[PDB]
DNA sequence: GCTCCTCTAGACTCGACCGC
DNA sequence: GCGGTCGAGTCTAGAGGAGCT
């Protein structure tokens, strides 16, 4: 079975098979993520977000809007008003989030990074819309090769760190238009290799266009480094990554599955057994763990069916509690990777579940 | 312009002004002796089309030959030098002072045993002696030398300070300083670890200073080949290169004594700064051993070196200088990280084989897989001893909730003291995974590694299509050196992985240094086979780490760097620009070839191969071009010219000398791709067989080597294939072979009583004489005829290209021999005039190796470079892009090196006008 | 005033990046309270732009591709004013995820685009299909535990209130409030919609449109304002003495009484920030101990650590509480847990 | 063709300690 | 009192040399 099938039916993917297509899938004109792909992209923009930003100093938070003020972007015209007019005062959807960062340079030191995630536009004219995680790093302009050299390296070292082949994001160079050098990340999808995120090293030029005024605003005036990455496209890269390209199993990095905790609920008493589980799924929560109720779903399956479903979510740790819990207190607990089934005492499951879980992200 | 056999000689213009004039011509019987030869083969009526011929004024030579002309030279080099070796031979020595001064520089003790503020030693011979702490740093603790009437001794700061704020930043600043600010002459035992601590010989500029090495004199005089060093540990007359050994050898008397307080090899600061006295004490011995075994050599050394030129090029070839840039540490820096990321990526995917070998388990698949069937599974158990709710209803239900989970969590009271260690996982995977109360535990099969007797079964190694198998008799084997019967495999047979000591030994791991050439990972998964290339990737910067990490690099600071960098465009002032003194040893064979692990290596950069592009990190300082070239086809033609002045007097007479002049590799016609045709191998293992057997290997070394490149060869097969690709070369005892007259003149001079390099003269090793060594050790003595010759040869290049650069005032420098290349640190404006040097001088040698063996003429095929390397970064070809696991962006791209010209005598006369004026 | 301090301490830009993440942390409180915590809710994403409708009396901003006017208010996508369209097109897309069991949940924090120009607002919509018969019971038991919500984290619960309403329909419908010093401001609103508005985007088959029975859920929307909820909250807690699970910055580590220092509070900080716990590195900052007291005060700082040379000789550091503006000495390896002891409890 | 030195790491064996 | 478990001890194969440290 192909990888976007079991996404489909996974709920890693939503839409119509006519957006399952390779193209729709790359131009993001549909909303692609069900539920648990959603989940998954919030992980890689938490992973993200803290590497760059929590786990890296000189690096800050940008709030930017969804359209810039006054190119192939679209207009916002108000049919209240409802040609010439529709394109000097009309405002227009963003398609990088670069000028978003430009706005907030300063609002004094050197280098620095203005990261953002959001949701930027892209024609397709119909509207695609892709999640771009675009870091905006300010340099003297004499370090700004080693500083593209060194984001480079780190990102692929970002990028390789969930992959379970890191060979497959490769890198290469490119120039743009006005001749400034600029490299490119990819990810060799089974179709072919696509750019999940890009770096140029542009010039002086971009705060001249977005400070056309007094050049004291913008005591170097530092280059643009705009290292760009997409996280709809990275998430997809990591779904097809975990796919082995046995068991059809989502090899998920542990800081990136969804759903860590599976409980469930072995046979009779109902109520007693219930109450257990619910009140272990309550302490599970508290620390921060996702667990995925599986005691409440009304629809009985038989264990292997129930196990490779987890194994096709991507779940960590499958838990059954057991009659046999009410005595002593040992729950079946399994585990994704191994598919061996542990006796593991109650006291220590949240205290192992987090020691696991500490590991795994250092 | 062409010889009996139509092979274009040298042009008139040039042959006018370095053969004779009348010469001599060969007779009519020789010429007919030779076309019969070169017919019988078929290479006789195969002409070729002329090169272009080149009008040049050579420099006028000196004397009347060329023989002359070369002495002169290096007399004239190897003169002042000469003088203070037999100052040093000839002087009178106080006795070691009973104490030693704790001064922070240079020290000298006389008669009067005064406390001389010495900063210089201002003497033109001095024998050596570093000593350095090893786990303190490369920096110098402290030396003890002496001149004659003198003696020396200096001490770093880092021990008459105690402070610890040392980098490991090293600066010249921090060596010994010895020459003054003419010529000199520096003896010691092993020099070149001397040489690199000192402090003057870290500039790019050359240095008018010598360095002469009592372990090269020794080897050159009555060294040991290695099996005569192992069967040493000729007896009386020989030894090893140990200083010990050696004084006994030829000294002899009190012998050295051995200090087992190893103070510098496992000793801190204080271990030194407190025995002081006896650690100077040991080291003054061991520089008066030197001393009196330098006396007993240096007259038996210019008895059987005779030629000047020898000497001469000894001298030169010793001060070799590579120079870097701040690059080196990022070289270093980015392959140490690529080597642990893909460690931890090989790791990480042993791991995940693990993982995907335990679903083995489950039904017992585990007892068909062909790798992990013998391991153990066993399993081991446990022990011990409709609508919305009220806000009240919620909080009682939550409140029930917490109240049972507390209750279930207070039966601990059963389970045991202490707790069991995955007892559901299989057997072989609780070793692998660490102990869950471990205050360093990482999940999964956190302790797996490539030694374990497991990794090879998960990666499912196939040594030509059939698994790997261990067996605790006999070692690491395969399944199906022979079928052990003690392995009782049911239908498999157990033969065991070659190795390099033969079938008496084990083998204990398939992931060996000498299994990397072969040995594949087997069924589906993409981690066993990407282990095994991170593995490949890995291998060479694995066994070869610790030493080009610990080179002893000096970074210059701009107060020493030259006027020709600062001013060009391309320095900056946030780059360090440095040198690497190789520590080689000029003599480290019965050749004379010099020796040295690192540098000194036929590796080159590769794709695949994390490190590889340590050559290409020698990055010439901005103004400078690593003029070079590779001589072509050094000792074949070598060997070539031997065999034609023994068959008769004119170049192609043998039909090696024909392969070697006119057969070329286009067409295939040259002797690499010929023996390729003949036999059906690869042209990388044709040319190690060739030059093999022209070391004088004997056919069980060719069998052997064809059952090793090609484990589908038998013994009776390879015998047969070696057996007659000797016969078609060597000949039938010789006649008969396109060789026959080259391998008979080796074996008449290595067989005479003294034993010569038929060019210079130099004398074999005292244990390999006929006298001493009766008719052992043939092989030995073939390939030093050879080998000793391409020396020689390395030797009048040298001296050519001193004289060439001295005379014309070329602002240059040798830079390195590695093998036949030669390279020249060159300025950027005189790299043609460099260019045009490096032809004459290949013209001059060629022609010298003719004339010495009265040939008297050269081919105009042979005697200029096809290309003179015009470049910025070692590497064998111009064009390279040194892409690697650790570069993959290129040397263009990530360095900044733009690739630079491979030059023709055509376009560098067209460039020069043929002159080397300026 | 109140708008000066959040202006200069960057809550005021509006949003600086204090405000930004003081709303990140209100939008992940209501996203665990009422997805996590909650059972049978769920996420939903779906697109900025809409199909684009017929009707000319919407507002909603047009997207017009300037590649290419009567005939741009027909084929012509428009920017959504509310979540709940974009909801009600994933009811069979997560259908299937509850197999088909009612009720049940779907939530979604996105951005909603009204004409003000446009603006734009954070809305966090919870829509709940729920049976006809229990669409009052669950439209109480959601406005009681939105009031609970809210007040849970506000100083003065007293100020939310809550009202009701009528749709122009006739339809029932429960408005939150906040009273903001110059009136009341709904800062969050349901509405008990019904069977109609799944109507529309379903107009096919009736089956892909409870017991044993399976009717068209009585679709009812909760959506709340987290921009003017923050606002609320800024509002609310004035030193600003927001709550410990909404505070943007929970430690504010520095150095008194040098390079030995440094290194202590680079590994204390690595230590709490590898924990989860979010850090100011004031010991970072360019260059007194009482205006520091103030900054991370105004900040809504819990607690300010003071690594001095004790901590080298002791290794005991100096905590202080925003709450009570006392000090308290604890030794480093036990400030890791104290603090996540302290978030714990608090929620 | 044939050995030597030390340093390191993996595996079988052995007795000594301990909880049932 | 006794079967399981654990920390050396011994052995062997490989790897830097057979020089300087
Ligand atoms: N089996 C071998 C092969 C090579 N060498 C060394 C000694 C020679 O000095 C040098 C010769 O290498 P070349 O670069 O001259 O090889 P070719 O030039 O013949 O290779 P090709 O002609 O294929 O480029 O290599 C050696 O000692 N033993
Ligand atoms: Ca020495
Ligand atoms: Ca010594
Ligand atoms: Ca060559």
């Amino acid at each position: 079975e192909a990888l976007v099938d079991l996404c489909r039916r996974r709920h890693f993917f939503s839409g119509t098979p006519q957006q399952l297509s390779t193209a729709a899938l790359l131009s993001g004109c549909h909303a692609r993520f069900g539920p648990l792909g959603v989940e998954l992209r919030k992980n890689l923009a938490s992973q993200w977000w803290s590497s760059m930003v929590v786990f890296r100093e000189q690096v800050f938070a940008v709030d930017s809007l969804h359209q810039e003020p006054g190119d192939s972007a679209f207009r916002l015209v108000s049919p209240e008003s409802i040609l010439e007019n529709l394109l000097k005062t009309s405002g227009k959807l963003r398609a990088t989030l670069l000028h978003g960062a430009l706005e907030h340079y300063v609002n004094r030191k050197l280098p620095f990074g203005l990261a953002q995630i959001g949701v930027c536009f892209h024609p397709v004219t119909r509207v695609g819309e892709k999640t771009e995680a675009s870091l905006v790093w300010f340099t003297p302009t004499r370090t700004s090769s080693q500083w593209l050299d060194f984001w480079l390296r780190h990102r692929l070292l970002w990028w390789r760190k969930f992959a379970m082949s890191p060979s497959n994001f490769s890198s290469a160079d490119c120039q743009d238009e006005l001749g400034r050098k600029g490299s490119k990340l990819y990810y060799s999808f089974p179709w072919g290799k696509e750019p999940i995120e890009t770096l140029w090293n542009l010039g002086d030029q971009e705060l001249l266009h977005t400070y056309p005024g007094n050049v004291s605003t913008i005591n170097v005036v530092p280059c643009v480094l705009s290292v760009s990455g997409d996280v709809d496209l990275g998430t997809l890269a990591y779904l097809y990554d975990s796919f082995q390209l046995q068991r059809k199993v989502l090899k998920l990095h542990p800081c990136l599955a969804p759903i860590k905790v599976a409980l469930d609920v072995g046979k009779g008493p109902t109520v007693e057994l219930r109450q257990v589980c619910q009140g272990l799924l309550n302490e599970l929560l508290e620390n921060g763990i996702s667990v995925w109720p599986g005691y409440s779903e009304t629809v009985h399956s038989s264990l292997e069916q129930l196990h490779s479903k987890y194994d096709e979510m991507s779940v960590l740790f499958s838990v059954l509690v057991t009659e046999t819990t009410l005595e002593n207190g040992l729950i079946q607990l399994r585990s994704r990777d191994t598919t061996m089934k542990e006796m593991m005492h109650i006291s220590k499951l949240r205290d192992f579940l987090v020691k696991y879980l500490a590991s795994a992200s250092n | 312009r062409h010889n009996p056999l139509d092979i274009q000689m040298l042009s008139r213009g040039l042959h006018e002004q370095i053969f004779g004039q009348g010469g001599e011509m060969p007779g009519e019987a020789a010429v007919r002796r030779s076309v019969e030869h070169l017919q019988k083969h078929g290479l006789w009526g195969q002409p070729a089309v002329p090169l272009p011929d080149v009008e040049l004024r050579l420099p006028p030579l000196y004397g009347d030959n060329l023989d002359q002309h070369f002495r002169l030279l290096a007399q004239k080099q190897s003169l002042p030098y000469l003088e203070a070796a037999n100052l040093l031979l000839q002087a009178q020595l106080p006795p070691k002072p009973p104490a030693w001064a704790w001064a922070e520089g240079w020290t000298r003790y006389g008669p009067e045993g005064e406390a001389v503020p010495v900063a210089i030693p201002e003497e033109r011979a001095l024998v050596f002696d570093v000593e350095v702490c090893l786990a303190e740093g490369t920096c110098p603790t402290l030396a003890v030398a002496i001149s004659p009437s003198a003696w020396y001794s200096w001490c770093s700061q880092r021990l008459v300070e105690e402070r610890y704020s040392w980098t490991s930043q090293l600066s010249p600043a921090d060596l010994i300083p010895l020459e003054v600010p003419q010529e000199q002459l520096v003896v010691g035992h092993n020099v070149s670890f001397d040489r690199a601590h000192i402090r003057e010989q870290y500039l790019i500029q050359g240095s008018r200073m010598r360095f002469l090495d009592t372990m090269s004199m020794h080897m050159a005089i009555s060294g040991l080949s290695s099996f005569q060093r192992s069967l040493w540990i000729w007896l009386d007359i020989s030894s090893v290169n140990s200083l010990a050994e050696v004084h006994r050898l030829y000294v002899g008397g009190p012998p050295l004594e051995k200090e087992p307080r190893e103070l510098f090899v496992k000793g801190t600061m204080k271990d030194i700064r407190e025995n002081f006295q006896d650690l100077m004490q040991y080291c003054a011995q061991d520089v008066w051993a030197t001393h009196e075994v330098f006396q007993q050599q240096l007259p038996l050394f210019l008895e059987r070196c005779p030629h000047p030129v020898t000497l001469a090029g000894m001298l030169e070839m010793g001060v070799s200088y590579l120079p870097v840039n701040q690059n080196w540490e990022r070289y270093l820096a980015e392959a140490q990280g690529t080597y642990e990321e893909l460690q931890r990526e090989m790791k990480k995917s042993l791991m995940d084989l693990a993982n995907d070998a335990c679903q083995l388990l489950s039904g017992e698949r585990y007892k068909e897989d062909p790798w992990l069937w013998d391991l153990e599974w066993d399993l081991q158990e446990f022990k011990q001893k409709l609508g919305p709710c009220s806000e009240e209803e919620e909080f009682q239900q939550d409140v029930m909730a917490r109240a049972c989970l507390q209750k279930l969590k207070g039966t601990t009271e059963l389970l045991p003291k202490r707790p069991q260690h995955l007892p559901g996982h299989p057997g072989w995977y609780r070793k692998l995974c660490p102990r869950l109360d471990d205050p360093a535990w990482t999940p999964g099969p956190s302790l797996l590694s490539l030694q374990m007797r497991v990794t090879p079964k998960l990666m499912a190694l196939t040594w030509d299509g059939f698994p790997l198998h261990y067996s605790e008799r006999h070692g690491w084997g395969y399944l199906v050196n022979g079928p052990y019967n003690d392995v009782d495999i049911p239908g498999c047979w157990f033969f065991k992985l070659p190795h390099k000591d033969g079938n008496s030994c084990n083998v204990g791991s398939p992931f060996a240094k000498d299994f990397l050439p072969k040995l594949q990972a087997g069924p589906g998964g993409a981690s066993g086979p990407r282990a095994l290339e991170i593995n490949k990737m890995i291998s060479f910067w694995r066994n070869a780490h610790k030493r080009i990490s610990s080179q002893m690099v000096v970074w210059l600071p701009r107060s020493a760097l030259p006027r020709a960098v600062i001013r060009h465009p391309d320095y900056d002032e946030e780059g360090l620009y440095g040198a690497i003194l190789p520590q080689v040893v000029t003599a480290g064979t019965i050749t004379r070839r010099a020796v040295e692990p690192t540098w000194l290596t036929a590796s080159n950069a590769r794709p695949d191969r994390v490190g590889s592009e340590l050559k290409a990190m020698v990055q010439a300082p901005p103004g400078y071009t690593l003029v070079g070239a590779d001589v072509d086809s050094q000792e074949l033609w070598i060997a070539a010219v031997l065999g034609d002045a023994h068959f008769a007097g004119m170049h192609g007479c043998t039909a090696f000398g024909w392969m070697t002049l006119q057969g070329r590799k286009s067409r295939g016609t040259d002797l690499h791709s010929k023996t390729a045709t003949t036999v059906g191998i690869s042209r990388e293992h044709a040319k190690i067989f060739n030059y093999g057997r022209i070391y004088g290997a004997g056919q069980p070394f060719a069998e052997r080597l064809l059952m090793q490149f090609n484990h589908r060869l038998t013994q009776q097969e390879a015998a047969e294939k070696a057996q007659q690709m000797y016969a078609a070369t060597k000949g039938l005892r010789w006649k008969g072979g396109t060789e026959s007259e080259m391998f008979n003149k080796l074996e008449s001079i290595a067989t005479s009583d003294i034993p010569r390099t038929p060019v210079l003269g130099c004398c074999i090793s005292r244990a390999l004489e006929p006298s001493a060594v009766q008719e052992e050790f043939m092989t030995s003595r073939v390939n030093w005829v050879v080998q000793s010759s391409a020396v020689d040869y390395l030797h009048l290049m040298l001296v050519a290209m001193k004289w060439l650069f001295e005379e014309f005032a070329i602002d240059g420098r040798f830079c390195i021999s590695i093998h036949d290349e030669v390279r020249y640190l060159v300025r950027e404006e005189d790299r043609y005039r460099a260019a045009l040097a490096l032809q004459i001088t290949n013209l001059l040698t060629r022609c010298m190796f003719a004339y010495k063996l009265g040939l008297n003429d050269l081919p105009q095929s042979v005697a200029f470079f096809s290309a003179v390397d015009i470049d910025r970064c070692l590497r064998k070809e111009v064009t390279m892009d040194c892409k690697t696991p650790s570069n993959p962006t290129g040397m263009e791209r990530r360095y900044g090196i733009p690739q630079g010209e491979a030059l023709d005598i055509y376009q560098i006369i067209e460039l020069t006008k043929g002159s080397l004026e300026k």
